[PDB]
C-alpha cells in the first residue's frame, strides 16, 4: 500500500515498547529480532538494499543472537508473568495510538503520501546505497580507520575484562 | 596486563580524547567519546574486586546511554540541516539533548550520583584519569558548542553542581569521594562560564587539573583513601603536609593562592554579563566547599592525629618518592597568582 | 505559562485571589517534583506510603505557596503601600511559618520565616530594580 | 573570542606578526617571579625526597630555576602578543564603528550641580 | 575545531563530507545541492551572528528544499478541498485521474 | 517519512524510558540499550536515503561497528557480574553506597 | 629500579627459576630446633636462609643495620612479653604486631631475592604460621578478643597478595620436651613460660595452620628425628613434587607486578599501619612525634639513604 | 543575649541549617535503580524549562 512504511514504523514502535517493559531477556531478544526484522524492511522500502540487507546480516543474526546466546549462558535465569507484560503492551499498543490520534485528527496525514522516495533520477546508475559505504576506501578513508581501531582496541578490551 | 594490552587500551584513551578534539564532524566527535568509553572499562576493573565490577558496570552504563542520546542529537541534526554539524539555525531541543547528554558524561548537577560511586571502586590512579583525562573530551565538545547553547540551563546545571559537590562533600570521609564531589562543583563553575567566555572555562579546569593531579598523588603516595589514613601523613611523610594544606585551600577559592584566579575571573565575567544574581549564590556555597576542605587540613596538619606503633617500622624503610610531577604541579598551582594577567 | 506571569502583571495588593491561586500552584509543581526526588530516591515502602508522601510534600508546599500569596497581597492591601520589600517578607515570613508547622517545629518556623521572607523580599526588590536572572551572554 | 579573527593561525603558538612587539626584557619582574617560582619548585622537590634541601641537586636546582625560565620568556612573549591584539582590535572597531563610540563633552564642575548631602 | 591538527596539519580527513553539498560519490548530487551551496557562500566570511539575519532567504528556502513541508501544507489543502467538493461532486477526477489523455513518451 | 520519523524518535525515546527505568536483570538493560541503536541506525540509515546524501552512508554503518564493541564491552562487564554474584540483578550492585 | 622498562627489555622473572628456586619455610614450636634445619637445608641447595624475624630485623634491614633503640623499633620486649603476660601496657600484643610487619618485611625481602637472583627461600616461621602465637595468646588471657581482629584484618588486607610458601615443613616435638629444651637454654624469660600456653601453639599449628597449607602448599611433617638429620629432609624436600598450589599461573607478566610491589617496602606494609585505632597499637601524637623527630635525627636517616653526609655519603650537590 | 542567643542564631544556626541539609542529600541507597529515575525526572523538567520558556 502507501501506507507501507506507517504500519511498519507502528510495529517498530510496538517492538520497542515491548523491549521496554523489559521483558524476560530472551522473550524480548525475540522483540528486537522482530523490530530489527522491521527496521530491515523499511529501509529496503527507500532503496537501500545493501544498507537494509546488512541490518538483517549483522543486528539480527550477528549481534541479536550472540545477545540472547548469552542470555541462555546467563541472565536466563528465567525465575510478572511475561503475560501480564504482554497484556500492559497491548495497553500501549492502542494507547500510542491515541498518541497517534490526536495528532491524527490535527493532522501530513491520511496514511503515506509522497513522503518517501522523494527524488530518484529516472534514468542513471550507479545510484544505489553500497556505492555510498564505499566510500570507506575514497574520499571517507578515515571512518574506515576509526572502525578498525575499535573492533582491534576491541579484542583487547575484551579479553582485558574477561581476564 | 600484557604490555601491549596496556599500550592499546591507553592509546584509545587518549586516542579518544583526542579525536574528539580534532574533529568537526560531529560524527567522528562522537566515535572520540565512543572510544574513550571503551577504553576506561578494562582499567576500571584491574583489581577485579567485588566493588570494582559493581564501578564498571555503572559508568558503562550512564557513559553508553548519554552516548546514544549524543548521537540522537547528531541525527536528528542531520535532518534539520543536512550538515553533520550543529548550526545557528539547530532546534533548541537539539542542543538541550546535548547539554544533558554531555552533563551526564561529564557527570554535572542532576547526573552527579555516578561519578562519587566510579570514583569510590576505582584505584586511586585511574581514578585520576576518570576525573580529569575523560572531561577534557566533552567539554571540548560543549566548548565548541558554545555559542548555540542554553544560558538558563547551563546555569541551572552549574548552581546545582556546585550545590550538590558542596553538600555531598560535607558528609563524606572517604577521600577518593570528597574528591569525586569536589570535581562535580568545579566542574560546575566551568559549565557556567562556557555560554559567556568559553576561554576560562579552559582555564578553570587547567588549574583544576593541575590543582587534582598533585592531590591525587598525594593521596596515594600513602595511598590513603581515608582522611584518618592521610592525617597520620606527618609519621609517613612530614613534607608533603605543607603542600598538601596549600593546594586543598587552593582548591577551595581563598585568596592568596593561584586558586581564586579561576573562581574570580568567572565572576568578574558573569558580573560583566549581568549575572549578579547566579554568580552571588554559587561564590557563596563555594565558600561551603572549603569548610570540609579545611576540615581535613585538620586533620592531616593543623593537629597530629595519633598513630599505629607500625608506622614506626614504615619510616625505617625507604619512602618510595613522589614523582617530579608533583613539585612542579604543587608550586604552579599553589602560587602562580602573581602571574594572573597572562594566565586569562 | 501565560499564566504564572499573570501574578506579575496585575499591581501588587491587588487580585489578591489570582496571586494566591498562582502562588500555590507553583508551590504545589515544586511539591511534585520535590516528591518525585523523593520518592525516586529514598524510595517508600509501599506504593501508598508514597503516593502519601506525594501528597504531604504538594500540600505542604502548596500551603506555603498560598499564604505567601495571601500575605503578601493583603499585607500591601492594609498598608495600602504596593511596592514595598516588607509586603513580602511579612509574607515569605508566614510561608516559612506554615512550612514550620507542617514540620510540627518551632525551631523551623524561625530558620524558616527568616530566610523564606529575606528570599521573597529579594524577589520584590529584584523586580522593582529590574535585576535579571539567568541572562542571556550580552559580554 | 579573539578566535575566528581573519588570519588566525590555527594551530600556531606565536605568529610572526608579534615580532613587531617588543621582546620581554629577560629580567622583567615575571620572568624573574618565574624563576623563583622556579627554584622553589626545586627546594620542594628535594624536600620531599629527604634530601638535604638547598645542598642537593645543585644540577636540578639549575634545570628548575633555568626550565621554568626559559618556559617564560616564550610564553609571555606569547600572552603579550595575545593583549596587543587585543587592543589592535578593539581601538580598530572603535574607529571603524565610530557612532557607536562617541566622544563626549563633559561639562566644567561649573556647569554640572551634583546634589550637596550635608553630613551634620 | 577545539584543537585544529587538521588544518594544520593541512590533511582533511574530517571536512570534506560535513555537508550535503559536498563531493557525493560518481558526482551524483544529492537532493538541495543547489540550495546549500547559495546557503554557504553567502554565509562565509560573514560569521554567524550575521549569518544568522541577513543570510535567512536561503536558509527559509534550504529548510524547505529538505524538510519540504511548506508544500505538504499547500498539497494537504489541496487534498481537502477536492475532497470536499468532489463529496458533492462539485469537483470530478480529472482526465488524469479518469486515466489515459494519452500518456505519452 | 515526517511521519514515519516520528514513530522511530518516539521507538529511541520509548526504549530511553526503558533503559531509564530499571527492573531486576540486567541483561534487559544491555538489550533495551541496543533497540535504540537500532533505532538511531535506521532514521540515519532512512534520511540519508531520502536525501541522496551517499557520502554519509558510511555512517550508518560506523555507527553500528562502533556500537557492537560498545556492548560486547556491556556483555563482558554483565558476565562478570553474574560471576561475582551469580544473579546478574541491578539489585545486588550497591556496595559503592 | 626494576620497571616496565626493565620488563619489556629481558630482565623476566621467568627465566630465573630453577627446580632449587622455591619458598620454603620450617615452622616449629618456641623450640624445634629449626635454625638448625634451616641453615641445613639452605646449606644444601644454596638457598639464601633468612633468619627468624626480630624486633631490630627492619633496622638490620635498613640503612647502618646497627640494632636500633627499643623505642625506636616500636617498643617491644619477648623479654617482658614473657616476665609479664596479660600486662597492662600490652607490650604482647605490641610484640606480635611488630613480629607480623617484621616478617611481612622478610617475607617480601625473600621474594625479592626470589624473583630477581632466582635462588630460593628459607624463612624459618611465616607470615601464615605467625597466627599460632595470637591464637595461643587469645586461647588464655595474653590477649583480648579485639585485639585478635586487629591483627587478622591486618593479615587478610597483606597477606593474600604475596605467593604461598612453596613448601612448610614441620619440626614438631612434643609439648613437654620443648620445656626441657626450654629448662637448659639459658635465658630466664624463656623459662617459666606456660605448658598450656605452649600446648595452645603447636595445637593451633596442628588444629590450623598444616591442614590450611596442605593445599596451598606441599606441607612436610617431620619428627624430632627425621629433624636433626638435615640430610634426610632435604633429601625429601628435593623428593616433593611442587604442583599443587597457586604459584603454577605465575607467568612472567604476572610476576612482574608482585615484584614491582616486595621491590616497594613501604607498600608491603601499607595496610600494617592502617588508622585502627586499638589502644595497645596506637603510638599518640605527643609521644609518636618525639620519637620520629628521634629516630629522623639518627646519622645516615635524617635525608634519603646516599643524601646524608654524617656516615660518609658524598657527592650530594649533584645527586 | 551573648553566647546562647547571638550564638544559636546567627553562628550556630548555619552550622545546623547545613548539617542537615547534607543528611538527606547525601543519605542515598546506593542502587542504580533509584538514582538512574532521578535521572529520568532531570530530562523531563528540563524538557519542560525549554517547552514553557519555548
Ligand atoms: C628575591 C630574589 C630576587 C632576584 C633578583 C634578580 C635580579 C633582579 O631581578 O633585579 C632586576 C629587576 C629589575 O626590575 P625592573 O623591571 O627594573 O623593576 C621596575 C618594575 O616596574 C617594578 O615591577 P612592576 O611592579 O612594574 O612589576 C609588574 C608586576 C610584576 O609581577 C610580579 O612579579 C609579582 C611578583 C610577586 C612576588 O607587578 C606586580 O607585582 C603585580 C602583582 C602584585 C602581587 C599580586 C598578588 C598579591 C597576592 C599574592 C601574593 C603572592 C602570593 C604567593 C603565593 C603564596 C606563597 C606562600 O628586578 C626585578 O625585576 C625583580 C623585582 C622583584 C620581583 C619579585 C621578587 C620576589
Ligand atoms: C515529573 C517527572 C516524572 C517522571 C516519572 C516519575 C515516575 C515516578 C518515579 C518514582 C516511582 C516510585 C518508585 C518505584 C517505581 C517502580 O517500582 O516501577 C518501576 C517499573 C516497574 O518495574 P519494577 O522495577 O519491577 O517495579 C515493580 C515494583 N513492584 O519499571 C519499569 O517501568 C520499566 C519500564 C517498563 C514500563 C515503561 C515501558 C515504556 C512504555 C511506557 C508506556 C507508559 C507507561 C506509564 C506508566
Ligand atoms: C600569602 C601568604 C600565604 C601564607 C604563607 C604562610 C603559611 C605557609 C603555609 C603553611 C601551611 C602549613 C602549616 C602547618 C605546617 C606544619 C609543618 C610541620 O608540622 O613540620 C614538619 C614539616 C616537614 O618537616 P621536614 O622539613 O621534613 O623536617 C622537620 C621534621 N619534623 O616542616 C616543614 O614543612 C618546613 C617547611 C614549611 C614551609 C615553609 C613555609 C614558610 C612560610 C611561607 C611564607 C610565605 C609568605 C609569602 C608572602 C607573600 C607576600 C606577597
Ligand atoms: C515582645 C517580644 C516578642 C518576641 C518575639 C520573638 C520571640 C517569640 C517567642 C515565642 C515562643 C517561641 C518558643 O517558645 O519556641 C522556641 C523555639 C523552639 O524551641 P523548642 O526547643 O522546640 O521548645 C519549645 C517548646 N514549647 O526555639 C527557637 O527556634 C526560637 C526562634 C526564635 C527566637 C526569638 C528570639 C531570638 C532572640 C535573638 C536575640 C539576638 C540578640
Ligand atoms: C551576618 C553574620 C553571618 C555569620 C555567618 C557565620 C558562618 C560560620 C559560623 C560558624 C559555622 C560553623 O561553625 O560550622 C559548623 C558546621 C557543622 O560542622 P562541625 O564544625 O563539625 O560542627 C560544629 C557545629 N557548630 O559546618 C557546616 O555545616 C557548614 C557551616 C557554614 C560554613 C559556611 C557556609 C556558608 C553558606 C553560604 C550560603
Ligand atoms: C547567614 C546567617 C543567617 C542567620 C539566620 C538565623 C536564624 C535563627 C533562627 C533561630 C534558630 C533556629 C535553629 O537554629 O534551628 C535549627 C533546626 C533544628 O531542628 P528542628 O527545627 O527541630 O527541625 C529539624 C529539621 N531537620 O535545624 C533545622 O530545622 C534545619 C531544617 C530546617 C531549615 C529551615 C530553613 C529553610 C530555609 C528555606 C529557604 C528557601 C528560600
Ligand atoms: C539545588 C539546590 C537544592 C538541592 C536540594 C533540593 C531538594 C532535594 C530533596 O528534597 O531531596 C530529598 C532526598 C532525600 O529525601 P528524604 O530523606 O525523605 O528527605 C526528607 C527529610 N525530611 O534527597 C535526594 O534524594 C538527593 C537530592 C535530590 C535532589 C537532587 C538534585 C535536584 C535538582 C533540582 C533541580 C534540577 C534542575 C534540572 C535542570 C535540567
Ligand atoms: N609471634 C610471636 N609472639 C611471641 N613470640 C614469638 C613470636 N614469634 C617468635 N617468637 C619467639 O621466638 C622464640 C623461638 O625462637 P628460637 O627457636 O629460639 O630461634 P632459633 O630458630 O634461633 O632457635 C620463642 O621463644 C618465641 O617467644
Amino acid at each position: 500500500m502507501n501506507n507501507y512504511i506507517f504500519v511498519l514504523s507502528s510495529l517498530f514502535l510496538v517492538g520497542c515498547l515491548g523491549l521496554a517493559l523489559k521483558p524476560s531477556p530472551i522473550y524480548g531478544g525475540l522483540g528486537l529480532i522482530v523490530s530489527g526484522f522491521v527496521g530491515c524492511l523499511m529501509v529496503l522500502g527507500f532503496g537501500g538494499s545493501f544498507l537494509g540487507l546488512m541490518v538483517f546480516l549483522i543486528y539480527l543474526g550477528g549481534m541479536l543472537v550472540v545477545f540472547g546466546y548469552t542470555t541462555a549462558m546467563a541472565t536466563e535465569e528465567y525465575p510478572g508473568s511475561n503475560w501480564l507484560i504482554l497484556g500492559f503492551l497491548v495497553l500501549g499498543v492502542i494507547m500510542e495510538v491515541f498518541l497517534i490520534c490526536v495528532l491524527n485528527y490535527y493532522d501530513l496525514g491520511d496514511g503515506l503520501g509522497d513522503w518517501l522516495m522523494y527524488e530518484v533520477d529516472d534514468v542513471g546508475v550507479m545510484l544505489e546505497g553500497g556505492i555510498g559505504v564505499a566510500a570507506m576506501y575514497s574520499c571517507a578513508t578515515w571512518m574506515m580507520v576509526v572502525a578498525g581501531w575499535s573492533l582491534f582496541a576491541g579484542i583487547f578490551i575484551i579479553i582485558e575484562i574477561t581476564r | 596486563m600484557n604490555p601491549i594490552t596496556l599500550a592499546i587500551i591507553y592509546f584509545t584513551i587518549f586516542l579518544g580524547p583526542v579525536i574528539t578534539m580534532s574533529s568537526t564532524n560531529l560524527m567522528l566527535m562522537w566515535v572520540g567519546l565512543e572510544f574513550s568509553l571503551l577504553a576506561i572499562i578494562p582499567m576500571l576493573i584491574n583489581k577485579k574486586n567485588p566493588r570494582s565490577t559493581e564501578a564498571a558496570t555503572k559508568y558503562f552504563v550512564t557513559q553508553a546511554t548519554a552516548s546514544m542520546i549524543i548521537l540522537l542529537a547528531i541525527v536528528l541534526n542531520y535532518k534539520q540541516l543536512g550538515t553533520w554539524m550543529f548550526q545557528q539555525q539547530t532546534n533548541g531541543l537539539i542542543l538541550n539533548m546535548t547539554l544533558m547528554a554531555l552533563s551526564m558524561k561529564l557527570g554535572l548537577a542532576p547526573f552527579h550520583f555516578w561519578l562519587p560511586e566510579v570514583t569510590q571502586g576505582i584505584p586511586l590512579h585511574m581514578g585520576l584519569i576518570l576525573l580529569t583525562w575523560q572531561k577534557i573530551a566533552p567539554l571540548s565538545i560543549l566548548i565548541q558548542i558554545y555559542p548555540l547553547l542554553n544560558s538558563t540551563i547551563i546555569l541551572m546545571l552549574a548552581i546545582t553542581s556546585i550545590f550538590m559537590g558542596a553538600w555531598g562533600g560535607l558528609n563524606q570521609t572517604q577521600m577518593r569521594k570528597i574528591m569525586a564531589y569536589s570535581s562535580i562543583a568545579h566542574m560546575g563553575w566551568m559549565l557556567a562560564i562556557l555560554p559567556y567566555n568559553p576561554s576560562l572555562t579552559l582555564l578553570n579546569l587547567m588549574i583544576y587539573i593541575i590543582l587534582t593531579a598533585p592531590m591525587f598523588m598525594a593521596l596515594m603516595l600513602n595511598n590513603s583513601m581515608t582522611i584518618n589514613s592521610i592525617s597520620l601523613l606527618w609519621n609517613k611523610t612530614p613534607a608533603m603536609l605543607t603542600m598538601i594544606s596549600l593546594m586543598l585551600l587552593s582548591l577551595g577559592g581563598l585568596p592568596p593562592l593561584t586558586g581564586f584566579l579561576p573562581k574570580w575571573i568567572i565572576i568578574t565575567e558573569l558580573m560583566k554579563n549581568n549575572c549578579l544574581i547566579m554568580a552571588t549564590l554559587m561564590a557563596m556555597m563555594a565558600l561551603l566547599n572549603l569548610f570540609f576542605y579545611t576540615r581535613l587540613i585538620y586533620s592531616t596538619s593543623l593537629t597530629m592525629f595519633p598513630t599505629n606503633n607500625n608506622s614506626k617500622m614504615m619510616t625505617h624503610q625507604t619512602k618510595t618518592k613522589p614523582n617530579l610531577m608533583f613539585s612542579t604541579l604543587a608550586i604552579m598551582s599553589t602560587m602562580t597568582l602573581p602571574l594572573a594577567p597572562q594566565l586569562i | 505559562k501565560r499564566f504564572f506571569e499573570s501574578y506579575h502583571e496585575v499591581p501588587d495588593g491587588t487580585q489578591c485571589h489570582r496571586k494566591t491561586y498562582i502562588t500555590t500552584a507553583l508551590g504545589g509543581i515544586c511539591g511534585i517534583i520535590g516528591s518525585a526526588y523523593s520518592v525516586s530516591l529514598n524510595p517508600a515502602d509501599s506504593t501508598l506510603e508514597a503516593v502519601a508522601r506525594v501528597g504531604r510534600y504538594t500540600f505542604t508546599a502548596a500551603a506555603i505557596g498560598a499564604m505567601f500569596g495571601l500575605t503578601t497581597c493583603v499585607s500591601a492591601q492594609v498598608r495600602e503601600k504596593p511596592d514595598d520589600p516588607l509586603n513580602y517578607f511579612i509574607g515569605g515570613c508566614a510561608g516559612g511559618l506554615t512550612l514550620g508547622a507542617r514540620t510540627h517545629s518551632y525551631g523551623t518556623a524561625a530558620m524558616g520565616c527568616v530566610y523564606m521572607g529575606t528570599a521573597a523580599a529579594l524577589f520584590k526588590i529584584g523586580k522593582l530594580e529590574g535585576w535579571e536572572l539567568f541572562p542571556t551572554p550580552k559580554v | 573570542m579573539m578566535n575566528g579573527r581573519p588570519g588566525h593561525e590555527p594551530l600556531k603558538f606565536l605568529p610572526d606578526e608579534a615580532r613587531s612587539l617588543p621582546p620581554p626584557k629577560l629580567n622583567d619582574p615575571r620572568l624573574v617571579y618565574m624563576g623563583l617560582l622556579g627554584y622553589c619548585t626545586g627546594l620542594m622537590d628535594n624536600m620531599l625526597r629527604m634530601r638535604p634541601v638547598m645542598r642537593a641537586g645543585l644540577h636540578r636546582q639549575l634545570l628548575f630555576v633555568t626550565s621554568f625560565v626559559f618556559a617564560g620568556y616564550f610564553y609571555l612573549k606569547r600572552q603579550n602578543y595575545l593583549y596587543a591584539v587585543k587592543d589592535h582590535d578593539m581601538f580598530g572597531y572603535i574607529k571603524l564603528h565610530p557612532e557607536d563610540f562617541p566622544e563626549k563633552e563633559k561639562k566644567t564642575y561649573a556647569e554640572i550641580l551634583e546634589p550637596f548631602h550635608p553630613v551634620r | 575545531p577545539f584543537l585544529d591538527i587538521q588544518k594544520k596539519l593541512g590533511i582533511s580527513l574530517d571536512r570534506h563530507f560535513m555537508f550535503l553539498s559536498a563531493e557525493q560519490p560518481y558526482k551524483n548530487a544529492a537532493r538541495c545541492h543547489a540550495f546549500e551551496k547559495e546557503w554557504i557562500e553567502c554565509a562565509h566570511g560573514i560569521g554567524g551572528t550575521r549569518a544568522k539575519k541577513e543570510c535567512k532567504i536561503e536558509f527559509d528556502d534550504f529548510e524547505e528544499c529538505l524538510l519540504r513541508y511548506k508544500t505538504m501544507r499547500r498539497m494537504h489543502d489541496i487534498k481537502k478541498q477536492r475532497e470536499k467538493l468532489m463529496k458533492e461532486g462539485k469537483y470530478t477526477p480529472p482526465p488524469h485521474h479518469s486515466g489515459r489523455e494519452e500518456p505519452r513518451p | 517519512m515526517p511521519s514515519t520519523f516520528f514513530n522511530l524518535t518516539m521507538a529511541f525515546s520509548l526504549s530511553l524510558l526503558g533503559t531509564l527505568m530499571f527492573r531486576s536483570h540486567l541483561m534487559s538493560t544491555l538489550l533495551c540499550l541496543e533497540g535504540m541503536v537500532l533505532s538511531l541506525f535506521i532514521m540515519t540509515s532512512v534520511t540519508s536515503l531520502n536525501s541522496n546524501s551517499m557520502s554519509s552512508m558510511p555512517i550508518p554503518i560506523t555507527i553500528l561497528v562502533f556500537a557492537a564493541c560498545e556492548a560486547a564491552v556491556g556483555l563482558a562487564l554483565l558476565v562478570k557480574v553474574s560471576n561475582t554474584y551469580g544473579t546478574d540483578y541491578v539489585q545486588n550492585l550497591n556496595l559503592l553506597q | 629500579r626494576y620497571g616496565l622498562l626493565a620488563a619489556i627489555l629481558g630482565d623476566k622473572t621467568t627465566k630465573k627459576l630453577h627446580e632449587y628456586s622455591r619458598v620454603i619455610t620450617v615452622d616449629g614450636n618456641i623450640c624445634s630446633g629449626k635454625n638448625k634445619l634451616a641453615k641445613e637445608i639452605a646449606q644444601q641447595l644454596g638457598m639464601k636462609h633468612y633468619p627468624e624475624a626480630g624486633i631490630q630485623y627492619s633496622s638490620t634491614t635498613t640503612g647502618d643495620g646497627r640494632p636500633l633503640d627499643i623505642e625506636f623499633s616500636g617498643s617491644c620486649s619477648l623479654e617482658k612479653f614473657y616476665d609479664d603476660p596479660k600486662s597492662n601496657d600490652g607490650n604482647s600484643y605490641r610484640l606480635q604486631s611488630w613480629l607480623y610487619a617484621s616478617r611481612l618485611l622478610q617475607y617480601a625481602d625473600a621474594l625479592e631475592h626470589l624473583l630477581s637472583t632466582g635462588q630460593g627461600v628459607v624463612l624459618e616461621r611465616s607470615i601464615y604460621s605467625d597466627f599460632v602465637f595470637l591464637e595461643a595468646m587469645y586461647n588464655q588471657g595474653y590477649i583480648r578478643k579485639q585485639c585478635v581482629d586487629h591483627y587478622n584484618e591486618i593479615k587478610r588486607l597483606t597477606l593474600p597478595e604475596y605467593l604461598p610458601p612453596h613448601a612448610v615443613i614441620y619440626i614438631d616435638v612434643p609439648v613437654p620436651e620443648v620445656q626441657s629444651r626450654i629448662q637448659k637454654k639459658g635465658d630466664p624469660h624463656e623459662m617459666k613460660v606456660t605448658s598450656a600456653y605452649l600446648q595452645d601453639i603447636e595445637n593451633a599449628y596442628k588444629k590450623t595452620f598444616l591442614p590450611k597449607m596442605s593445599e596451598m602448599c606441599e606441607v612436610l611433617v617431620y619428627d624430632s628425628w627425621e629433624a636433626e638429620d638435615p640430610t634426610k629432609v632435604v633429601e625429601d624436600i628435593e623428593y616433593l613434587k611442587y604442583n599443587k598450589g597457586p604459584w603454577l599461573k605465575q607467568d612472567d607478566w604476572t610476576f612482574h607486578y608482585l615484584r614491582m610491589l616486595v621491590q616497594d617496602k613501604t607498600e608491603v606494609l601499607n595496610y600494617t599501619t592502617i588508622p585502627v585505632y586499638l589502644p595497645e597499637i596506637t603510638i599518640g601524637a605527643h609521644q609518636g612525634s618525639r620519637i620520629y623527630n628521634s629516630f629522623r635525627e639518627l646519622p645516615g636517616r635524617k635525608y634519603a639513604p646516599g643524601y646524608n653526609a654524617e656516615v660518609g655519603d658524598k657527592w650530594i650537590w649533584l645527586k | 543575649l551573648d553566647l546562647i542567643w547571638l550564638e544559636k542564631t546567627i553562628p550556630k544556626s548555619t552550622s545546623t541549617l547545613h548539617t542537615n541539609m547534607t543528611t538527606l542529600t547525601t543519605n542515598q541507597k546506593g542502587l542504580i535503580k533509584l538514582y538512574f529515575m532521578s535521572f529520568l525526572i532531570n530530562i523531563i523538567l528540563i524538557i519542560i524549562l525549554y517547552s514553557i520558556n519555548l
